[PDB]
């Protein structure tokens, strides 16, 4: 899969 | 991209990353045109008999990418769109005709080494470059081969991936399919006499296929990734929605709307 | 479209640098000479 990114990236 | 050959860091500072939330998952590509506005295939984002109809709030626009999975932190800019705009008459039931689309970024991207818009043609551009024989660039993260059950390897590319294709004569591309071609709808590849390979992909759709002006050191975007019948198959070429038709629209959609 | 310089990439172009594949673009255009 794809690293996991920030989470502020869902807003 | 089939056959194709490893980018560079910062070849095409205008590729972008349409991302998927959840999944998390690689949608298609895209174009940094503006430091605002991005472009794409009509496909990646509406597409009935598959059941996709996204909206803004379940998207994600990554600039500077060149790996397809990592996060590259401090390198990379991860974008939330505010709109979706696309051509009124995308025509998704017979030839995805008019397959285009334009995101307005809920905020600006400001440009590094790795972050710089593409320029879209105009007529005199489109004139000189838009000609069957010569060569445009593609690049992007989607297959490297078309699905098939034999081949091993299961294979995507590990980072960016470009190819050089070169354009079509109108009357080829269209004794080839059996789908109806149209004026908003061009193609590449070699012809079966060239003996030669190479293609966009699936996951290739709504990338860039650009153009240097030699009359001015210039990179233009002549075409968006869109449709093909298979990948890399024998007298088969692939197709691109002609940027410069659809110009008018765009910058309809561009100027006093989402400035 | 707030660009100014598009169609520039800052590694190549503004550094009057070359890459693995352009001449070969260019020289698409019929030929090189
Ligand atoms: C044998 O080929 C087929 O049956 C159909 C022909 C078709 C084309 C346009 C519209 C309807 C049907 N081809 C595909 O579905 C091909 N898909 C595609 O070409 C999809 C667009 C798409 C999405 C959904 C549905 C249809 C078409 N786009 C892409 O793969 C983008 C890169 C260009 N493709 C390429 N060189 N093969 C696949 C790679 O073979």
């Amino acid at each position: 899969d794809f690293e996991e990114i920030p989470e502020e990236y869902l807003q | 991209i089939v056959e194709g050959s490893d980018a560079e860091i910062g070849m095409s500072p205008w590729q972008v990353m349409l991302f998927r939330k959840s999944p998390q998952e690689l949608l298609c590509g895209a174009s940094l045109i503006s430091d605002r506005w991005v472009l794409t295939a009509a496909h990646c984002l509406l597409y009935p008999p598959w059941d996709k109809n996204f909206t803004e709030n379940d998207l994600l626009v990554r600039i500077g990418k060149h790996s397809r999975t990592r996060y590259e932190r401090n390198i990379e800019k991860i974008s939330m769109l505010e709109k979706i705009y696309i051509h009124p008459r995308y025509n998704w039931r017979e030839n995805l005709d008019r397959d285009i689309a334009l995101m307005k970024l809920k905020k600006p991207v400001a440009f590094s080494d790795y972050i710089h818009p593409v320029c879209l043609p105009d007529r005199e551009t489109a004139a000189s470059l838009l000609q069957a024989g010569y060569k445009g660039r593609v690049t992007g993260w989607g297959n490297l081969k078309e699905t098939w059950t034999a081949n091993v390897g299961k294979g995507q590319p590990s980072v960016l991936q470009v190819v050089n294709l070169p354009i079509v004569e109108r009357p080829v591309c269209k004794d080839s399919t059996r789908i109806r071609i149209t004026d908003n709808m061009f193609c590449a590849g070699y012809k079966p006499d060239e003996g030669k390979r190479g293609d966009a992909c699936e996951g290739d759709s709504g990338g860039p296929f650009v153009m240097k002006s030699p009359f001015n050191n210039r990179w233009y975007q002549m075409g968006i990734v869109s449709w093909g019948e298979g990948c890399d198959r024998d007298g088969k070429y692939g197709f691109y929605t002609h940027v410069f038709r659809l110009k008018k629209w765009i910058q309809k959609v561009i100027d006093q709307f989402g400035e | 479209s707030g660009e100014a310089d598009c169609g520039l990439r800052p590694l190549f172009e503004k550094k009057s640098l070359e890459d693995k594949t352009e001449r070969e673009l260019l020289e698409s255009y019929i030929d090189g000479r």
